[PDB]
């Protein structure tokens, strides 16, 4: 077959949305509290994640249909999925040769050891890197990468969502685009759609573990004080 | 209500 006009426009809009919210130069990173190598990396990684939440919000706003949901559903979707979108979009700076995220300098090269100096343990980080390796080996086209972020964000099985029918219909429309793209445009992707759906289930498990560990972190005033207001709101339990 | 999330 052949991809349709509406499917084409969706892909174009999502790729443009990603290009507008992901800056390959990483030059904004000098504006964060500097990295230091008791939780010497938490200020820098809190700033990195806070910055990235703002980018994911800008991305969400350009997903076709997302802005038509109620503000409450948008926020519910964003709050539940933010850490997952961040884990996905970070694959773009992840390197197999270094087994770390490299963002334009040795100061902004993040390995597993750096994240333990931000309060997290191998219970999260070991699965997280295996996720990055397996996702890197999928060799996603940019179109697929951005579709998967939009699909992850538009999941209806999140706590706090009201219009479950409308959100599932949006997500279904993106899955169909992704399935048609893989069939037509990606040589040898017979098993790829299923592998990408499986990555979404990996993300759910990494979300749970991050949330557990974030709670232990954020309940200590000496540590929550080093977070940012946006991180506290997005990852918080306030309803 | 969320103060900052009300830039949704
Ligand atoms: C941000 C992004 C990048 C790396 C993501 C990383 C590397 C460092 C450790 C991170 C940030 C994980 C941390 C365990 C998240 C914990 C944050 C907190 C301390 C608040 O609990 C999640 C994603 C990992 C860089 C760039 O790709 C933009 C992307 O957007």
């Amino acid at each position: 077959h052949m991809l349709s006009d509406e499917q084409m426009q969706i892909i174009n809009s999502l790729v443009e949305a990603h290009h507008k919210t992901y800056d390959d130069s990483y030059s904004d990173f000098v504006r964060f509290r500097p990295p230091v190598r008791r939780l010497s990396m938490l200020p820098h990684l809190a700033d990195l994640v806070s910055y990235s939440i703002q980018k994911v919000i800008g991305f969400a706003k350009m997903i076709p249909g997302f802005r038509d949901l109620t503000a409450e559903d948008q926020i519910a979707l964003l709050k539940s999925s933010a850490i997952e979108i961040i884990m996905l979009r970070s694959n773009q700076s992840f390197s197999l040769e270094d087994m770390s995220w490299s963002c334009g300098g040795p100061d902004f090269k993040y390995c597993i050891n750096d994240v333990t100096k931000a309060g997290h343990t191998l219970e999260l980080l070991e699965p997280l890197v295996k996720f990055q390796v397996g996702l890197k080996k999928l060799k996603l086209h940019e179109e697929e990468h951005v579709l998967l972020m939009a699909i992850c964000l538009l999941s209806p099985d999140r706590p706090g969502v009201q219009d479950h029918v409308r959100i599932e219909a949006l997500q279904d429309r993106l899955c169909d685009v992704l399935q048609a793209y893989i069939r037509i445009q990606h040589p040898g992707g017979r098993l790829l759609y299923a592998k990408m759906i499986q990555k979404l289930a990996d993300l759910r498990s990494l979300n749970e573990e991050h949330s557990k560990q974030y709670r232990s972190l954020s309940f200590q005033p000496e540590h929550s004080m080093q977070l940012t207001p946006l991180v506290l709101e997005v990852f918080g339990s306030e309803v | 209500r969320h103060k900052i999330l009300x830039x949704x």
